[PDB]
């Protein structure tokens, strides 16, 4: 994973 | 559900081991009579039987299976095994297993192969196999993509959908001929017409190294491509839409993405093993980036950069992504987790070695220095909370998708990263790089817990004749399996240190014990007068040393440049002097430590460690402070103080406040900048400058208010010459919003519905929410949930934007308590972001009221729950409360104090 | 408690009536060592038994009693009767009494003495006797003053206290020497010293006429006062603060007083009895006046009057005021209501007859057309509920000072007025004050209840040989018994007619039942293409006469000048008719029914009886309308919209329409009052004017706008020279602060803060509501509470204000819910003005979210009830299920015909 | 009573  | 079935419980048993698997899947990118978009596959997994069992179980999620030879499923031997006959099938979709019950049990040390054909919908639901779509022109593009991460594969194709059950993956796509197939590997052989249809191409690709299943990508579209071979020969090419990639929109991920993966392979001293590394932007995505194996997917917003109208900060955001998904190809896809409770040993090596990459590639930028705000500082928030968790949870405890999901959160990320930064600051980054390549290659293409890395960073001190106090084991066991971290109390008349678990409400319950008993062995840098002193290792809850004695005019602080994942407190004698120095010559002072004496002051203020108004007094300096870093970390402290009182009496005189501190800073840029000619060089004055101008205009500093309303009116006036800086756009936008009305905010959303980037709509989108109108705000809530006005990927972000309004905030907090069935179910509640709208929402909580609100939502919602929120939720509780008792102990001296301070 | 007690029992026994009393009483205008301002006092009732008893039960509230011969009090024989023995005393607190139980019975048709002792506090409570303070310089000025009415007298001494126990009174008051002891009669001889200490007087009263408890006052203060004997020989003196007099602020009272109560000793061919009638302002007063025979007590504010800096809407009040409490001396002092349950006989008259004494004074202003306004449409808002209550309630309903004090509402007073207005119309005015001339003879002195009313002028028709349909009594029961109001639908194709009891929300509950079926008889009046034709009576559910039926282009209208207390409904035909009329020349219909063209097809809409774009169609022609009462009566009846859609999509558009639809009525008083140098000739032109700039400015003009800030910043320059016209102030200082911000808002406080007149500070105080800062309103909340900042008189006034604002709204609902015991203990649970303020924080209600609040904010707070808010708090529940039916149902057309008719 |  980014979470953004 | 009967816990003494296996098919009931959340992990699948130990009986069973994949090898290998074939998967084709045939995705129809136009509706069917049904309206809906469909896929079909076909899979067979080989595996071997570890233990003899009468049950195959194995994961599947909404596929619906065609039955071949009577059952769901055909089962058959490999190398002579003779496997029983299938009794029958069931779906279980709780734990989310197709269960092949079986007439005899399978032969311990055996192989079989097990085959399946199935269909699922090819839906707008942004995760397994899904659709995304988009225009060019009047043409409707659909595109079939992949997110599998965490538990998503099994919603594409049936698999032991584990991250410890590695196997190799041979991959055909069956696809229209005008579109291209990507996948991991390469393509095995030429693309050849489909015998029943011609119109559809086979694309079969090589077989992939042994890998988990959540790092499978399979992509069929129109996109083009720029491409380059990097120089450790490993060919890398940019995917996106068409236009994007025609516009020039590709080229910096191209610049940047070759150098820095062979950056990795060097550093670590570990060759990239595949073929070529593709970067692929999606219109369509639930997270920021993923970092599929040969594949890596991203949004628009993080990989296309376009030179004249994205900010510095968005170029920041596209090499810092680019840079993480990189670094993962070594931590999480060569070498991955065991099981999800120890994500950080992806993650937090990501979040950490992200920097390192995108230093290399931008090394005038200085990025590594912004750790101590992104990832240490952002931490320390939630994990000096009661309910916070270890880096390292017990395994036991995370067993569903919703607890897995909810682990990609800020301890995962963040703090991993700070105590990955400190574990390289105490052994040297040459001992650390060496201790890590003896991990990748020892444990490649196989699966690790957090005391495998502890082992071959041990070797590396060994053979270095490092000494410390005790083994890496044991000194970092105690910042990985106990949650939270100390402050270090200094008394400077003494000499004397002090260690305790930081605690933001001295009145909580840490209900979870260590064995450590939450007491750290802490590595203690410090200066005194601006000089380094001899590093001290701090082992014991007290010591004594003179390195901490003073005497006459000396100051110490601890933690230079805060490359420990721990907060200090002082005498308050020894504050003053800091407190001097900062009014004589605050350059005397490391600019990274300036952000800690702020950030500290006031996290220590929180816990009744200091008064309020030395921490207070800790920002009179910011009047002539230049740098971007510390007035980020007094913005960042002080949104605190926003959030507890605006809503209140004390608000004026606060923002009277900012504005006297920042009113020299705003006029230094204005001057400096040519009345807003020019963006200054260096990259953090670009960003001081933003925070200047966003911090003169929220607090009322009349020139920035005209300044924003003016340049907003000129744009309006010439929509096609956009006047503003993109590095200011945002800024601009939302405070133009905020002193105008019903014009601007149609202009703005006009401008967003027919935007053509999406670092642009970004910015329009977060502006509109930044009406001071009720009705304006409750209008735009309502298209945050309409796919056609907003894409789903963004809907809860903008909700967010909207609470964050303070006259949001009543809005979406009602709006969360009477509408919470449809925001789980339809909006990610098992999901990663999901987290992010619960803390968002109740974060201004500092009432009785509030909280019996809270608690009443907690109660009224037991049986949906809270899937990847349940902590969130927790956090939540315990933070109102510690509100609502500090909100009585300061509202008066607060008050008070920036009443007397902002004249 | 026990209810077979009759102590237990809120309704005297009818076993004891009292003859006379003398009463003496000594205000302590200094604290004493405790910090209590109290008085003392004694009394001796003379009272005859009507049936033997051997207890004596009689009103006595927060008053401590001093021994006397072994007991609370001391029971004498009158005339030779020898009482039994005094057993023991008892206070008993819920039905407030004092209670003297005897060792034998009292003799029938025998005489007794009672003599007590009491002391009490003079508490700022602003019941019973009580303090009111002001500053004259830095000197403290502390009077002593009451107010009885409802159930308060007993709160000063020991009485039988229930309007029909009327007996007479001999007042003492001992005081500081230097100040003037005022009652309702005028002093009997000389003040003397008093004997003890000659630093006090004693001042003894004339006895009064026969007269109820609750119109008795008593006075001490330094005030000073204009005099001017009326033209009946009653001398009428006008008394206030000294500064207020000797600055002339007394004079327009002086000039109206005398000549009103000799223009109604007139008309009702009734004289006034009494020597004297003062008027006199109090500091801090609960009620706006209050009638107190030959002692009207009032707000300054509905007294004073300053040329130069009081608007004519703050004229028009001081005189309706003045009339208004003058008409009571007849209909509620000479006559009185036997019980609470019937009090429309005292304020219903009160507020018909208000208009008729200020029209005798002020000719000109043309105020009975007003009635429509403030008497009709008012009260019919609350009449179109289930949970509405008949003009005369059963006696048996109405039993507790809260269920007394909840009484005095719309219904007793414009329903009241409506009724009496409907009335007069259909006997004439002529026939009708013969009636009334009759009824004030026969019962002077006494107690009535409205079967006495019917009696009388039933007289008057008999003697006129007026043919009515029935009689007085069977026509005016069916208004009076009943809740309620009809509509009356008219079919114009065939002349039919019909009625049925008008409900705003068809699916409501109505539980009262009605002996007449919510059948009335009804006056109809009606016009032909403006022609006023003959009366007709509708005396079924339907009837058909030709009056009513139409061909061609004529069209007709019911209840010509709104005479008769229903609403009229046409075929859509008729209704087309009208609309096209009103393009036409819409002054070809009287100006009261075009307000009532207006204000029915609203209600209409919402009860579902014509669709909504009616009713907006209704307004199409308000562009080019000047007149002051058609705007008006839409600004009212679009309140309802901004309630319901002010945090909605639908509200933008809302507002551009009326911004369309003012904007030329606006540009026209622009140019007429010579760019706002002048105001017009005529008070409703005054009026229009008023609306127009307040219409203009809410709604985004930007020519208004500029004006009310321009305006406000030249005051700001020159704070001793206001620029801004009396008539203007209000809805200037409301807008400048809307428009601005920190600084607007400080100097409206300030200047609030040090204000020297009643009518300035008022406009300041409801200005300071207007601000769009959340955090402002929630500072000026807190301002509301704290009585050394805003008198405890205007506390929940100012809430009110408050939660009107969009942005108030959850602040306030949030803060009712969280403090509901101190509202109710401490801002007049049991009070007249508790019903407003339930009433304005939930008629925003219209969400299931918001539903459940109310819900729960009843369970929650069942142990402490809602006193006299108790049937408000019914009427938000079903108003609130209402709403969120209408805008289920409106939402979408409305926003769609705002949208397509505002451009 | 004006209720005011
Ligand atoms: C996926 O493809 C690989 C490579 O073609 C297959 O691996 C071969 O398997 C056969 C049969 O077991 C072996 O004898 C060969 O040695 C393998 N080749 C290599 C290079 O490893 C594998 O069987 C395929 N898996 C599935 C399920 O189809
Ligand atoms: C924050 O700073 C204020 C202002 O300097 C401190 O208050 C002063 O303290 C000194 C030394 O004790 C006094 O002599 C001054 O008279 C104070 N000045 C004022 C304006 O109050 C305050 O102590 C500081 N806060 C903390 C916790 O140290
Ligand atoms: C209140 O004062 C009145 C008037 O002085 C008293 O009325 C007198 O009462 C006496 C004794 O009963 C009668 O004989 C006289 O005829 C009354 N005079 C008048 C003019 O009515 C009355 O008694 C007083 N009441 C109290 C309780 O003191
Ligand atoms: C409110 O007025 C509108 C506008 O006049 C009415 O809609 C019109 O009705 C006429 C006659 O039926 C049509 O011929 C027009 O085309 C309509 N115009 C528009 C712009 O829609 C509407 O009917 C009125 N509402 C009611 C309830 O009568
Ligand atoms: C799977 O089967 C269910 C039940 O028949 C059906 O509702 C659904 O549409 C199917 N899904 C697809 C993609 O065909
Ligand atoms: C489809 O198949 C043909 C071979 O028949 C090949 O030439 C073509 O490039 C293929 N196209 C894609 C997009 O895979
Ligand atoms: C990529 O690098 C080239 C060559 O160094 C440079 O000219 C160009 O500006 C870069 N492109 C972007 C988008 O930064
Ligand atoms: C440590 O030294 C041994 C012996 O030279 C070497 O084989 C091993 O790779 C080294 N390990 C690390 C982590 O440097
Ligand atoms: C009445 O008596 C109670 C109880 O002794 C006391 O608290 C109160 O102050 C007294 N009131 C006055 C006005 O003296
Ligand atoms: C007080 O008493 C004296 C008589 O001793 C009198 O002259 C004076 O006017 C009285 N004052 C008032 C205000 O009643
Ligand atoms: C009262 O009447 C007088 C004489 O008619 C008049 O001059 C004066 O203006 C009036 N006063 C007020 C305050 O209206
Ligand atoms: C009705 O007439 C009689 C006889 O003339 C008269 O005594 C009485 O006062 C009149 N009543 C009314 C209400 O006019
Ligand atoms: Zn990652
Ligand atoms: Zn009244």
């Amino acid at each position: 994973x980014v979470v953004d | 559900p009967d816990q003494s079935k296996a098919w009931n419980r959340y992990r699948l048993p130990n009986t069973l081991k994949p090898d290998s698997y074939r998967v084709t899947l045939r995705p129809y990118l136009t509706p069917n009579d049904r309206g809906l978009y469909v896929f079909k596959g076909s899979s067979t997994v080989r595996f071997t039987c570890k233990e003899a069992t009468d049950v195959i179980i194995i994961h599947s999620k909404k596929l619906n299976y065609t039955l071949s030879q009577g059952h769901r499923v055909v089962l058959r031997g490999v190398g002579g095994s003779q496997p029983p006959d299938i009794d029958k099938t069931e779906l279980v979709e709780p734990t989310e297993y197709l269960v092949v019950h079986l007439k005899g049990s399978l032969v311990k040390d055996s192989q079989y192969e097990m085959d399946s054909e199935f269909e699922g919908e090819l839906a707008d639901d942004l995760a397994g196999f899904y659709r995304s779509e988009y225009m060019e022109g009047n043409v409707r593009k659909v595109v079939a993509t992949t997110q599998m991460q965490a538990a998503d594969a099994r919603k594409s194709f049936p698999c032991f959908d584990e991250p410890a059950m590695k196997a190799e993956f041979n991959i055909t796509l069956i696809h229209p001929k005008d579109l291209t197939a990507l996948s991991n590997m390469l393509p095995k052989g030429p693309s050849t017409p489909l015998p029943e249809d011609p119109n559809w191409n086979v694309t079969e690709f090589h077989t992939t190294p042994k890998m988990s299943t959540y790092l499978l990508a399979f992509i069929v579209s129109e996109f083009d491509y720029v491409e380059k071979q990097a120089s450790n020969g490993v060919l890398i090419r940019i995917w996106a839409r068409p236009s994007a990639i025609a516009a020039g929109h590709g080229d910096y991920a191209l610049n940047v993405t070759g150098p820095i993966l062979n950056f990795f392979a060097g550093h670590y001293d570990t060759p990239y093993p595949l073929p070529k590394s593709d970067q692929i932007g999606l219109p369509d995505f639930n997270a920021g980036a993923m970092e599929n194996w040969g594949l890596v997917t991203y949004r628009e917003n993080s990989l296309l950069f376009d030179p004249l109208s994205s900010s510095s900060s968005n170029k920041e955001r596209v090499v810092t992504v680019i840079a993480h998904e990189l670094a993962h190809q070594w931590f999480g896809n060569l070498v991955t987790i065991e099981w999800w409770n120890d994500l950080w040993l992806n993650e937090g090596f990501a979040s950490y070695v992200e920097y390192l990459g995108a230093d290399y590639a931008e090394p005038t930028w200085n990025l590594k220095d912004l750790m101590v705000l992104n990832d240490v500082y952002r931490v320390m928030a939630v994990d000096a909370l009661a309910s916070s968790h270890p880096l390292s949870t017990p395994a036991s405890e995370i067993n569903t998708p919703a607890q897995i999901s909810e682990l990609f959160d800020a301890i995962s990320y963040s703090k991993g990263a700070s105590v990955l930064r400190m574990l390289s600051s105490f052994l040297s980054e040459d001992v650390f790089k060496q201790g890590l390549a003896s991990y990748l290659h020892t444990f490649a293409y196989q699966n690790t817990i957090y005391l495998n890395l502890w082992d071959h960073l041990q070797e590396a001190v060994n053979n270095r004749s490092i000494q410390l106090p005790t083994t890496v084991r044991d000194i970092m066991n105690r910042w990985t399996l106990q949650m939270g971290f100390p402050v270090i109390t200094v008394d400077t008349s003494t000499g004397t240190l002090s260690q305790e678990h930081f605690l933001l409400d001295p009145d909580s319950n840490v209900t979870r014990p260590s064995e450590f008993n939450y007491v750290w062995i802490v590595p203690i840098t410090s200066i005194r007068d601006g000089r380094q002193q001899q590093d001290y290792w701090l082992i014991d809850v007290r010591a004594q040393n003179d390195l901490f004695s003073t005497s006459g005019n000396e100051w110490v602080l601890l933690n230079l440049n805060v490359t420990g994942y721990y907060r200090v407190n002082y005498d308050e004698e020894n504050w003053r002097k800091i407190q001097t120095q900062l009014q004589r010559d605050h350059s005397a002072i490391p600019v990274i430590n300036r952000a800690q004496i702020i950030n500290d002051a006031f996290n220590l203020a929180s816990a009744h460690k200091v008064p309020v108004t030395l921490a207070l007094n800790n920002t009179l300096f910011l009047i002539e402070e230049r740098q971007y870093m510390p007035w980020e970390a007094a913005l960042s402290s002080l949104s605190y103080f926003k959030l507890m009182f605006d809503r209140s009496e004390v608000y004026g005189p606060m923002k009277n406040y900012l504005k006297k501190q920042v009113t020299p800073l705003f006029i230094h840029f204005r001057n400096n900048t040519n009345n807003w000619r020019e963006i200054p060089e260096n990259l953090m004055d670009q960003y001081s400058e933003v925070n200047a101008i966003s911090t003169a205009c929220s607090n009322g500093v009349p020139e920035c208010e005209e300044m924003v309303s003016g340049l907003f009116k000129q744009w309006m006036e010439n929509p096609n010459n956009n006047p503003i800086h993109p590095n200011l756009r945002s800024t601009v936008y939302c405070n133009a919003i905020a002193q105008g009305g019903e014009e601007e905010w149609d202009f703005a959303w006009e401008q967003f519905r027919n935007a053509t980037l999406v670092n642009e709509a970004d910015k329009l989108r977060a502006a509109l929410a930044c009406s001071k109108e009720l009705w304006i705000l409750n209008r735009y809530l309502s298209y945050t949930l309409n796919p056609d006005l907003i894409r789903k990927q963004d809907a809860t972000s903008t909700i967010i934007s909207i609470t964050n309004n303070v006259i949001g905030q009543g809005l979406v907090w009602d709006f969360v308590q009477s509408n919470w069935k449809k925001l789980f179910n339809d909006y990610g509640g098992g999901s990663f972001s999901f987290s992010n709208l619960i803390q968002a929402v109740t974060r201004r909580f500092s009432t009785e009221y509030e909280l019996q609100q809270l608690e009443q939502f907690k109660k009224d919602n037991e049986e949906t729950g809270f899937g990847s929120g349940t902590r969130a939720l927790e956090q939540a509780l315990e933070k109102t409360k510690a509100n609502i008792k500090w909100v009585k102990e300061n509202k008066e001296v607060v008050l008070q104090w920036f009443t007397e301070n902002s004249k």
